[PDB]
Parts: C-alpha cells; sequence; structure tokens
C-alpha cells in the first residue's frame, strides 16, 4: 500500500536524524491525500509532531513534556479512531491503529527519557552524583519500554533509541564502576558505549553524505551531530579518562613509560600528565590517590603514586590527617591542611570520592594559606566527579 | 590442525561462560578482537601457545596449553572460547589459574582498544 510505503519512508528518514525531511514528506503526503481517510490524515499529523519532538529531544534544548503529550493524545485518537467513512481498507486501518499504538508507547518512551535527562541536570549540581541509581532507573525504564515498539515499521527508530539509552546506561554502570574501582566492568561499559557511539556516528554519516549527495559538489557544511550525541560522547571521553587516571598503574604495567605517557596525553583531561608537571613545578615530595577498600595500612593503599612509589613513612601521618579530618573530608568539597614538625612535612588532603582520597604531600614548611595547591585540588576534584558535563549535557 | 580437530571430537570442553557467566561477553567479541586477543596470548606465552591455522586463514586455533587441561580459542574468519580437558570435567587449582591468566590476557586486550 501507498501509505505503508510513505511511513516507512518517514521513519527511515527520522531514522537518519532528517527529522526535516520527514517532516516536509509527511506535509506533502497529507496535502496530497485530503480526501483520504481521516485516520490517515491524523496519522501524518501525528507523525509531522513526532518528528518535530524527535528534533528538538535530539536538540536537548528542553533542559517537551506538553508535545510529547499532545503527541501521545493525538496516536490515541487516531488509534481510537476507527472511522470507516475515510474508505480505506480495513488491513490498512489495522495497520494504521497498530502504528499508532506503538508510536503512542515511543512518545510515553520518549517523555520518560527526557524526565531522566532532566532529573540528571538538575543533580548535576550536586557535589556527589549517584550512579548506581540513575542505572537502576535507566534499566528500569528500559525493561518497562522493552518491545513496545517493535514494529518493523518503526524498526530505524527503535534501533536509534535503544543504541542510544543502552548507551547512557553502558555510561552509568561505568561511573558506578570507576567509583568502586572497578576496572574490567568500567572498561566493558566504556568499550560497549564507544561501539554505541560509533554505531551512532555511522547512521549520521549516512545522513551526511545522502545530504552531499542531494546538495551537488558544493561544499555544504557537514551535518552536524545532535546535542545528545556530542554530550554522550563528551561524558564517554571524561569516564575514559578518570579509569585512565585511576587505572594507570595497571596500564603501565603492560608497556614502557614513554608509551604510557603518550597513551595518557591522548585522554581528555589527562590527569596524570598535570599531576606529574604540578609535581615537578611545585616541587612536592609525593602525590598520591588511595581508595577506600574498607567493606570491599592496607586498608587505604595509594592506587596511583607519583613520581615514585607510596612513601611508606608517610602513611601513618596520612591515615591520621585522614581519620581527625573525616568529617572535613566528607564534604567533599574541602580541602585539609596539616603540618607535622616531627618530619616537617606538609599534606593537603581532597576527597573528590567518599572511597577516593587525594593526598599531596611535601617535605617542607608549606603555609595553608598557599592558593596554588589548593586550587588545584580543588580542579583535581572537580575534573574527577565530573559535573561539568552533566551541566552541559 | 587435523589432529587437534580429531583429538578435540575425542575430549570434553566446556565454553568460559559455563564456568563465570561474566566471561560471557567475551563470546560476542568481533572476530578482529579474537585476533587481537591470539596475538596478545602468543605474545605473552609463546612457550605455552599453539596456533593452527588453515592454509586460507579461514580458521584459526589457538590453543594455552597449562598437560591434560588447555584453553582452546577457535576463530572462523569466513569464534569460540572453550576449554579443554583430555578427562570429564571433575565435579582443580591449577584450571582455575590458567582461565585467570587467559581471562587477564582478553581482559588486557579489550582494555588496548579502548585507549
Amino acid at each position: 500500500p501507498v501509505e505503508q510505503a510513505v511511513l516507512e519512508t518517514f521513519f527511515s528518514h527520522l531514522g537518519i536524524f532528517s527529522y526535516d525531511k520527514a517532516k516536509d514528506n509527511v506535509e506533502k503526503e497529507r496535502e496530497a491525500n485530503k480526501s483520504a481517510g481521516g485516520s490517515w490524515l491524523s496519522l501524518l499529523a501525528a507523525l509531522a509532531h513526532l518528528a518535530a519532538a524527535e528534533k528538538v529531544y535530539h536538540s536537548l534544548t528542553y533542559l517537551i513534556r506538553t508535545i510529547y503529550t499532545s503527541l501521545h493524545n493525538e496516536l490515541k485518537k487516531v488509534v481510537t479512531g476507527r472511522g470507516a467513512l475515510g474508505g480505506t481498507a480495513p488491513h490498512v486501518e489495522e495497520l494504521l491503529s497498530h502504528l499508532s499504538e506503538q508510536l503512542c508507547f515511543f512518545v510515553q518512551a520518549r517523555m520518560e527519557i527526557a524526565d531522566f535527562y532532566e532529573k540528571m541536570y538538575t543533580l548535576s549540581t550536586q557535589k556527589f552524583i549517584n550512579a548506581e541509581e540513575l542505572v537502576g532507573l535507566l534499566d528500569a525504564i528500559m525493561k518497562k519500554y522493552s518491545s513496545r515498539f517493535h514494529h518493523p515499521i518503526l524498526s530505524p527508530l527503535e534501533s536509534s533509541f535503544q543504541l542510544e539509552v543502552d548507551v547512557l546506561c553502558h555510561l552509568l554502570k561505568a561511573q558506578a564502576q570507576v567509583s568502586e574501582w572497578k576496572f574490567l566492568p568500567s572498561l566493558v561499559n566504556l568499550h560497549s558505549a564507544h561501539t554505541k557511539l560509533q554505531t551512532w556516528g555511522q547512521i549520521f554519516e549516512k545522513q551526511r553524505e545522502t545530504k552531499k549527495h542531494l546538495f551537488g559538489g558544493q561544499s555544504q557544511k557537514a551535518v552536524q551531530p545532535p546535542h545528545l550525541f556530542l554530550w554522550l560522547m563528551k561524558l564517554k571521553n571524561m569516564l575514559l579518562a578518570k579509569f585512565s587516571f585511576y587505572f594507570h598503574e595497571a596500564l603501565s604495567r603492560q608497556t614502557t613509560a614513554s608509551e604510557m605517557k603518550t597513551l595518557t596525553a591522548k585522554a581528555n583531561p589527562d590527569f596524570f600528565g598535570k599531576i606529574s608537571s604540578f609535581i615537578r613545578k611545585y616541587d612536592a615530595a609525593n602525590v598520591s590517590l588511595i581508595f577506600d577498600n574498607r567493606g570491599s595500612v592496607d586498608q587505604y593503599p595509594a592506587v596511583v603514586s607519583l613520581p615514585s612509589d607510596r612513601p611508606v613513612m608517610h602513611w601513618p601521618n596520612v591515615i591520621m590527617i585522614m581519620t581527625d579530618r573525616t568529617s572535613d573530608l566528607n564534604s567533599l568539597e574541602k580541602v585539609v591542611h596539616f603540618y607535622d614538625d616531627k618530619v616537617q612535612s606538609t599534606y593537603f588532603l581532597t576527597r573528590p570520592e567518599p572511597h577516593f582520597t587525594i593526598v599531596i604531600i611535601f617535605e617542607s614548611k608549606k603555609s595553608e594559606r598557599d592558593s596554588h595547591f589548593i586550587s588545584f585540588l580543588n580542579e583535581v576534584s572537580l575534573a574527577l566527579k565530573n559535573p561539568k558535563v552533566f551541566a552541559s549535557l | 590442525l587435523a589432529e587437534l580437530e580429531e583429538l578435540l571430537e575425542a575430549v570434553h570442553a566446556k565454553s568460559i561462560g559455563d564456568i563465570d557467566p561474566q566471561l560471557d561477553c567475551f563470546l560476542s567479541m568481533t572476530v578482529s578482537w579474537y585476533q587481537s586477543l591470539i596475538k596478545v596470548l602468543l605474545s605473552r606465552f609463546p612457550q605455552s601457545c599453539r596456533h593452527f591455522q588453515s592454509p586460507d586463514l579461514g580458521t584459526q586455533y589457538l590453543v594455552v596449553l597449562n598437560t591434560d587441561c588447555f584453553v582452546l580459542v577457535f576463530l572462523d574468519s569466513h569464534t569460540s572460547l572453550t576449554v579443554v580437558f583430555r578427562e570429564p570435567f571433575p565435579v582443580l587449582v591449577s584450571t582455575y589459574h590458567h582461565l585467570e591468566s587467559v581471562i587477564n590476557t582478553a581482559c588486557f586486550t579489550l582494555w588496548t582498544r579502548l585507549l
């Protein structure tokens, strides 16, 4: 049937992020079929509204509920509008009703995803973000919306949805896995997220190639990816950089120092390089990122140590500083400064994570008013927590 | 290759996913990932790794001998990860230790592709 072909073309255009082309095609079909059944016109209008809503969601400018509710209401009216006065085939009417039900389910799923994105944007301002709760909510939403729009007509839309949503899940567990000092599942989740991003980029490049073919040989602007895709890529890069910073020793043990440094320099941000530069400039005796293994001296081992192995002599001093300043470290924003006259050592401790502590120890008397070390620690903590990516998402 | 195929028919092999579900993700690894893992295993343990390939290189078999138990990685370019035991699977620590080294090698290869 002509209606099925038009719907398939519109869905294919939507799956390639060509919302404008799909909307134009739907409007042209509705205008050319003004004498057709009312159900077909309602379906075309609902498809145009859904394409506009999908474009808005991809732009991520709503950070949408009203548009999704209107689209769902239109789809429900189309499904319940079993008007035989339009002359359409009964099989075509049943297919249209099934498509309307699938579109309503997809609209509800999109509204849930937008609500989750708004919640993430709101929680971006929090000092600490609970990745486990977000991952659980995403898994519950995916299970609720699982196989809700598995129609072949909605094939490219659903494939465009889950491959994104799961990608977000691939980030979320990673954000938990990095928090729990789990290297293997964090790496697996990062690889899955990178694969999903590459899959989305394949469709983006296909759309760009189609646009270039339609526009001829002119130097047309490349089809930029939507804000959601850019935010996901930035979050994946930040998570990979954080994992490289936390798992620097494991990666460096399998290669040479120069190769490890070159690999770390590619990660944005390169925490290891910045730490090394700060140590060289400030002549810091040691910089240690230690993960708390309690509940999972040995209880707080130095996961990362620069520029050498963790000083055993400064271990009990750091332990005492952490124990005495537990309340200050729990705020995850304050930096604790301690001075030991017996060893003449200056220690600056920060807690960017509830299970991770960054300690800079210098074999000299350093005043607590030295804003350079405090600013460096605050910047490192902000990079580790990564609230800027979620804020800009 | 023919002798290894004939010997595999009279031996007991169990997939990696059967022992631990967390390794099932390795069953979905790509052919390129399998080849990279095989190369990494050959480089790490050249003395204990045996490589058999078809004349057209369509089928490649990598066995990391421990000697009654070994880990066999089979890849068909035109993939599988199972532990081969001469006798039936026991209802032991050395076999687990051998699997741990292979798991670390597979984990190391996966981490390399992410950077």
